[PDB]
């Protein structure tokens, strides 16, 4: 299913690596807009094996980057899908994750669906014919377990490939009881940095389909409610004027493009 | 210093600022990284298959000690011209990460790939931002990519349905439709494939022989610096002014073990003054804080030349019990420093004083100080003495509810108001 | 210091500079003269007086109560309640007492040269100055003190406005009750107002800003690759950074240029401030003022000026006619 | 212009032209304030004129220490010098009063 | 403004002059502060009653 | 920005730019003189009401 | 638009810009200083030996 | 007036000029950043062959 929210205040990364302390630096860059338009996504798949198929994905657009957040048992959400144009006609973006692996590809990606047959690998690509970059190591997300579900991890990605150099700003906040993005402002730091050099306009994600759980069905759409628990936000150039802590973190930031306040 | 720094042989009474004092380093250290393992170089630019344009290589070059000095025999080096970073002082830069990109294109088109540069190959296959920092290597291979019947195996791309950004691939195998009408991998008349034969002859003349170009792009942007030249690393020294050169970034100040937070992927810091302030030994991972020498203002205090030579020195705001007193040869930069700094030491909310000593007697103060303090000449047998301003004579009045006073007597007196009224009326 | 401020500790860079003239010791001077300016500015408004009047032990005025404006020897600094309450509402920024972390980060040769009147010999020329006219009234303004008895300096200072002395000698303890209360009120409206020393709190928020403003200048590649020296200086080439340097000065050169330029006009508006204040005091608190709201609004009868942060306030003691009531005259 | 070639040359002279016209700028932006500040004095000396010379000054300590006169004014190279005539109560004696 | 009365509605331009620092924002205060002044003195001088 | 390509358009951007801003200085600084003299006469006229 | 076409020495081949001085420049095809345009120059040592 | 004469390579013809570092120009033959004068550079390939 699908659904609409309110963005309220978050997505605030560092866009600079350079030390600040009660500084009141701002920077223009790719930020998500303080209370704007995110949109939920849910793979429904509890009957799949009743035939039935779960003919629920689209091809969410890129532009500008993409804003991720989700909360995931352990694992369920793994990867990404960029590119454009889908067939081998022009090269795609295989980000997955492993246990503690990453493997990422721009190799000309024929593909259908998002599926890995493995709660393996195949399923997701056919074509392996041009492949350009590989890539490996530690993986963005370490998952961390409050002994119950009620600290719910919240996983805030900010994906950008601005000249390559691919942006994976990454936090984990499991302070969450169960609103959905429940009201505050948090800090977001990058892990990794790498040119791709392809034209990404197509983004799409991976889900452990193999056991999937609390899908449910139904035809909401157009701004109405719906339980998804997988968050997509897009980022469009805006100033941002950042407040930096006396001890060296972010409390609070202010847009420059929202209200006349602001 | 005072006669030089006002051109007059003749100095009256009064305080003139002459210069500023800085501890001068007493040695240079060098941080980076303990790389050994030489990034493969010669393996990007000596070699056989250099990729076509459409299609550049892309080379990533990871933790290295990088000499842009042994490169100058790898190949025929037609032209080296350099943007931003220069290469004669290359080898003395940390960069975050170095990416080299190989091609071969056409001696017309050797100085069409650059920042903003619009054509064929510099717009639909190669584009280089404004922003690009890094330069391009171009040599001719007229000899090595010269067929006589065809050199049939570099391809370039025409037709775009539009412009293309900096820094990526159009590597793509489709149809360009070049207008309303519609094809369907036919390729025929009105749709023509974009990639087109680029192929060599040695029988061409200059501007027309292949020319292989290997582009290095830089991001020496204040970042964790990997990629370094060849600079030996030396001891770190802590609360003495140095000469630091950490990871490319050079200046001069005194380094103490900072509080500062700097999370793992921050390399450098920033106050507001958009300098350094704290910056992270890459060899320790430790942090460091950078304050620079303990500077000041230098005001020289005289009386009129034609009273005597002798001045007092006032340094602003710097207390006379760090370094003020302490001065060597070639260690502070005013190499006037006879003053002993032990004789005649009047610390002062403005600075300490050099020169003159504190008389409990208060005067009127001829040459101003500040912070309710001024010097002036006095006989003892002649020397400045630096005293606390003296407001008015004391005085006290007999107020009573009952008594008056009343004068039986006058003065008549004439002042003078000297007012300006007019300057020197000019034309230029 | 040009030389810091404009290439820090680099000889090359000194030397480029040294080329562009006679174009600091101007700018050097300027602000030698501003400075200057500032302390005649200070010494010709606080400086009235050639003698320094002490108080008497005993505080009687003929009910008249100058505790709230008098010096109180129980405060370290020997200012009046309302005096230092000028001083605690001005925050004031540096002073410059050896501070060896705004203030502290300016490693960038901007230093603040600390007054010659410290302010704790301004509030004796103020303590001085309000003893003469609190004992000698106007007499004190023109040769030697004249010991006269408060109830008749304030007499006398009715007759200066047409009022005659009866009326005083017949409303005394009025007057000294209307005037106690006053002086009580006025240290609580400065307490509890939200911004009353807006012109002092202005004086040092500008200088602040511009000093601010500066530092942030360091900053601006002025068309260069950057704004670090030290990095262009180990980047680039000596041919290739002459002229990548000197654009980098020349724009450093021309903001300093703006700073200094808009602390002579703020110097210039201080210093036509500075001698209203001058004769603000030779009129109103050496003598009284038959000029119509200048010395406060109503018929004037003295005035006593408290030492504040960069500035004076003056407490203008006024006579307001108050009710009245319909006649007829020919 | 003896020496390189227009080209360059003009390049060369822009430069040297805009750092003197700054030069010149700066002449011209402190003798505006310098002659701001003439003009306050020179008022404010035509204010003493009007006053203590074309009459007795009531204010205290405007034309001159003590009680005014009259003041008589000099011309002088670049400036006007005034000479206050004034009335210092001298020597006093203490008495009773009522 | 300095923005439009120096890069007329060009990004480019605009971008460059980002670059100059708080060179502008100065500018605009100095004009607001002349404003404010001038509203200052008139109100100074006729209410004074 | 229509006939040059960004390597030479922005320095002469760059110094149309700076001759422009240096301009806009000259025009901002006779008006702060301006405006101090014209609140010497306000001050001026203020006392005389 | 207006193209002219000439023959000229290697050493020579820069010699045609604006404001420059020796043989060919002052003496057989100046170049104004503000000439806007562009020079064309290739080698055509095969043809014309 | 002085001239210099020796024979360098191709890659290095241009390293000859103020302030330029590397090997030739650092450690045999290197030239003030206030030089005044030029350089003049030619192939003799046909002759140092
Ligand atoms: C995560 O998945 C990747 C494939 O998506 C796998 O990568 C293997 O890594 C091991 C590590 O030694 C190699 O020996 C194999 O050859 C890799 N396989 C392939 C197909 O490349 C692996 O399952 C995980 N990655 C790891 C463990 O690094
Ligand atoms: C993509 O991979 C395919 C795999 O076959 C390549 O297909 C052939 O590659 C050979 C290379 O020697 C060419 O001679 C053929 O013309 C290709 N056949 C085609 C394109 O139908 C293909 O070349 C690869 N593409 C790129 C850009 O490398
Ligand atoms: C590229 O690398 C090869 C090594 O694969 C080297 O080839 C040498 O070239 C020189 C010059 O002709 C010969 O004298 C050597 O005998 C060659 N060695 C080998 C092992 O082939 C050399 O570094 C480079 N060659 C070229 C032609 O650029
Ligand atoms: C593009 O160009 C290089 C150099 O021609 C290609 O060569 C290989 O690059 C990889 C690194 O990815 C090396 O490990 C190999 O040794 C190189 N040679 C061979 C024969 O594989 C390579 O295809 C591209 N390099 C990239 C993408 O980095
Ligand atoms: C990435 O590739 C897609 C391929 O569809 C481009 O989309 C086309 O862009 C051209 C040029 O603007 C236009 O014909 C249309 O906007 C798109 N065509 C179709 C058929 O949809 C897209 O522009 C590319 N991205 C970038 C940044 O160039
Ligand atoms: C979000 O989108 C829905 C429909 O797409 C619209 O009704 C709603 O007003 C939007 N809200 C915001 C804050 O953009
Ligand atoms: C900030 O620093 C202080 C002292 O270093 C510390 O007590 C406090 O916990 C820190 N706050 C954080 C880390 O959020
Ligand atoms: C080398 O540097 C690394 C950090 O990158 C660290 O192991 C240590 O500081 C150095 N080790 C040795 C053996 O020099
Ligand atoms: C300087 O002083 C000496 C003695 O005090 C005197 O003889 C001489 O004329 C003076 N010179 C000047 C220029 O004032
Ligand atoms: C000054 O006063 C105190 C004691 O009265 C002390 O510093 C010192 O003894 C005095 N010095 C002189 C020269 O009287
Ligand atoms: C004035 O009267 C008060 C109250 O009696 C007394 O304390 C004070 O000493 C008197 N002053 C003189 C000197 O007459
Ligand atoms: C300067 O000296 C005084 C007197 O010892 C001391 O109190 C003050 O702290 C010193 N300054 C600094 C910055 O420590």
């Amino acid at each position: 299913t699908q659904s609409y929210t309110n963005s309220f205040t978050r997505g605030v990364y560092y866009p600079d690596k350079v030390f600040r302390s009660s500084v009141l630096h701002s920077t223009q860059d790719l930020f998500l807009p303080f209370f704007s338009n995110v949109t939920w996504f849910h793979a429904i798949h509890v009957s799949g094996t009743n035939g039935t198929k779960r003919f629920d994905n689209p091809v969410l657009p890129f532009n500008d980057g993409v804003y991720f957040a989700s909360t995931e048992k352990s694992n369920i959400i793994r990867g990404w899908i960029f590119g454009t144009t889908l067939d081998s006609k022009t090269q795609s973006l295989l980000i997955v994750n492993n246990a503690t692996n990453v493997v990422i590809k721009v190799c000309e990606f024929q593909f259908c669906n998002d599926p890995f047959l493995d709660v393996s690998e195949l399923r997701v690509y056919s074509s392996a014919n041009n492949c350009t970059f590989e890539y490996v190591s530690q993986p963005f997300l370490m998952d961390l377990e409050g002994k119950q579900g009620n600290f719910k991890n919240l996983r805030e990605f900010v994906f950008k490939n601005i000249d390559g150099y691919f942006k994976i700003y990454s936090k984990h906040t499991p302070v969450n009881l169960g609103r959905d993005l429940p009201q505050g402002f948090s800090a977001l730091e990058p892990l990794v940095d790498l040119p791709i050099g392809i034209n990404i306009t197509r983004f799409q994600t991976l889900l452990a389909l193999h056991r999937s759980y609390l899908t449910p069905g139904d035809s909401s759409s157009s701004w109405t409610a719906g339980a998804a628990a997988y968050y997509v936000g897009y980022l469009q150039p805006r100033t941002f004027l950042l407040k930096y802590n006396e001890n060296g973190t972010i409390t609070d930031a202010v847009d420059c493009a929202l209200d006349p306040l602001s | 210093e005072t006669k030089c720094t006002l051109k007059s042989f003749t100095v009256e009474k009064g305080i003139y600022q002459t210069s500023n004092f800085r501890v001068q380093p007493t040695e240079s250290i060098v941080r980076f990284p303990n790389i050994t393992n030489l990034c493969p170089f010669h393996e990007v630019f000596n070699a056989t298959r250099f990729a076509s344009v459409y299609a550049w290589n892309r080379t990533r070059i990871s933790n290295c000690v990088a000499d842009y000095s042994v490169l100058y025999n790898f190949a025929p080096f037609f032209a080296f011209k350099c943007y931003g970073v220069s290469p004669t002082k290359l080898n003395d830069l940390c960069f975050t990460n170095v990416y080299a990109d190989s091609f071969v294109i056409r001696g017309n088109e050797v100085s069409q790939i650059a920042p903003g540069q619009t054509g064929n190959i510099a717009d639909y296959n190669y584009k280089l931002p404004d922003d690009f920092t890094g330069c391009v290597i171009a040599w001719n291979s007229n000899k090595l990519d010269s067929k006589v019947s065809g050199n049939y195996n570099y391809l370039y791309r025409l037709f775009r349905k539009s412009k293309l950004k900096p820094f990526e691939r159009d590597i793509s195998t489709e149809i360009y439709q070049a207008g309303n009408k519609p094809c369907n991998g036919v390729a025929g008349f009105n749709c023509y494939f974009p990639l087109q034969s680029y192929g060599f002859r040695p029988t061409y003349g200059v501007g027309h022989q292949p020319y292989r170009v290997v582009v290095l792009s830089f991001e020496l942007l204040h970042a964790p610096a990997t990629v370094c030249g060849p600079k030996k690393s030396t001891n770190l020294v802590k609360n003495k002014c140095v000469n630091f050169n950490f990871n490319g970034l050079t200046g001069t100040g005194v380094l103490t073990e900072s509080n500062k937070k700097f999370l793992p992927f921050q390399q450098f810091g920033r106050d507001i003054a958009d300098t350094t302030d704290a910056v992270r030994d890459p060899q320790t991972l430790e942090i460091l804080d950078i304050t620079p020498c303990s500077f000041g203002g230098v005001s020289v205090i005289t009386p009129g030349t034609n009273t005597s030579n002798q001045v007092a020195v006032l340094y602003q705001d710097v207390n006379c019990t760090e370094v003020p007193v302490a001065i060597h040869a070639d260690q502070l930069t005013p190499t006037w420093r006879v003053y002993s700094t032990g004789s005649n030491v009047f610390q002062t909310r403005a600075g300490c004083l050099i020169g003159a000593e504190y008389v409990n007697n208060s005067y009127e103060c001829d040459i101003p100080i500040g912070a309710g303090i001024c010097a002036s000449y006095q006989t003892q047998s002649q020397s400045i003495i630096a005293y606390t301003m003296s407001l008015g004579a004391e005085n006290s009045v007999a107020y009573s509810n009952n008594s008056i006073a009343i004068p039986t007597n006058f003065t008549i007196s004439v002042t003078t108001e000297i007012l300006p009224v007019s300057m020197t009326k000019t034309s230029v | 210091d040009c030389t810091m401020y404009i290439c820090g500790d680099s000889t090359e860079c000194s030397n480029l500079l040294l080329q562009y003239g006679s174009f600091c010791t101007q700018l050097k001077r300027a602000l030698t003269g501003i400075a200057v300016e500032q302390d005649k500015n200070t010494q010709e408004v606080f400086a009235q007086v050639k003698q320094i009047y002490k108080t008497p032990p005993i505080k009687y005025f003929g009910g008249f109560n100058f505790s709230q404006i008098l010096p109180d020897p129980s405060k370290p600094s020997k200012r009046s309640p309302i005096e230092d309450l000028l001083f605690n509402k001005v925050t004031l920024a540096d002073a410059g007492f050896i501070k060896q972390l705004i203030c502290a980060q300016k490693f960038n040769g901007l230093t603040v040269l600390p007054p010659l009147l410290t302010d704790e010999m301004i509030a004796q020329y103020t303590s001085a100055l309000l003893a003469g006219t609190i004992t000698s009234g106007w007499t004190f303004g023109a040769g030697p003190a004249l010991q006269i008895p408060f109830p008749m300096q304030m007499a006398y200072r009715f007759n200066g406005i047409g009022v005659t002395q009866n009326v005083l000698y017949e409303n005394q303890k009025l007057i000294a009750n209307q005037f106690n209360s006053a002086i009580g009120k006025i240290q609580d409206s400065l307490s509890s107002t939200p911004s009353a020393l807006g012109k002092l709190q202005d004086v040092v928020n500008h200088n602040a800003q511009a000093l601010n403003t500066l530092v942030k200048q360091l900053s601006s590649k002025f068309g260069a690759i950057s704004s670090v020296l030290n990095d262009i200086l180990s980047r680039l080439d000596p041919p290739e950074a002459e002229v990548q340097i000197d654009r980098l000065i020349t724009g450093r050169l021309q903001s300093l240029q703006t700073y200094v330029t808009q602390q002579l006009i703020r110097a210039a508006e201080i210093r036509a401030s500075a001698n209203l204040a001058a004769t603000k005091m030779s009129e109103c608190v050496l003598g009284q003022s038959k000029r119509v709201d200048f010395c406060g609004k109503g018929y004037h009868l003295m005035s006593f000026p408290q030492s504040a942060p960069h500035g004076v306030v003056f407490l203008h003691v006024t006579y307001v006619p108050a009710q009245e009531k319909n006649f007829t005259t020919a």
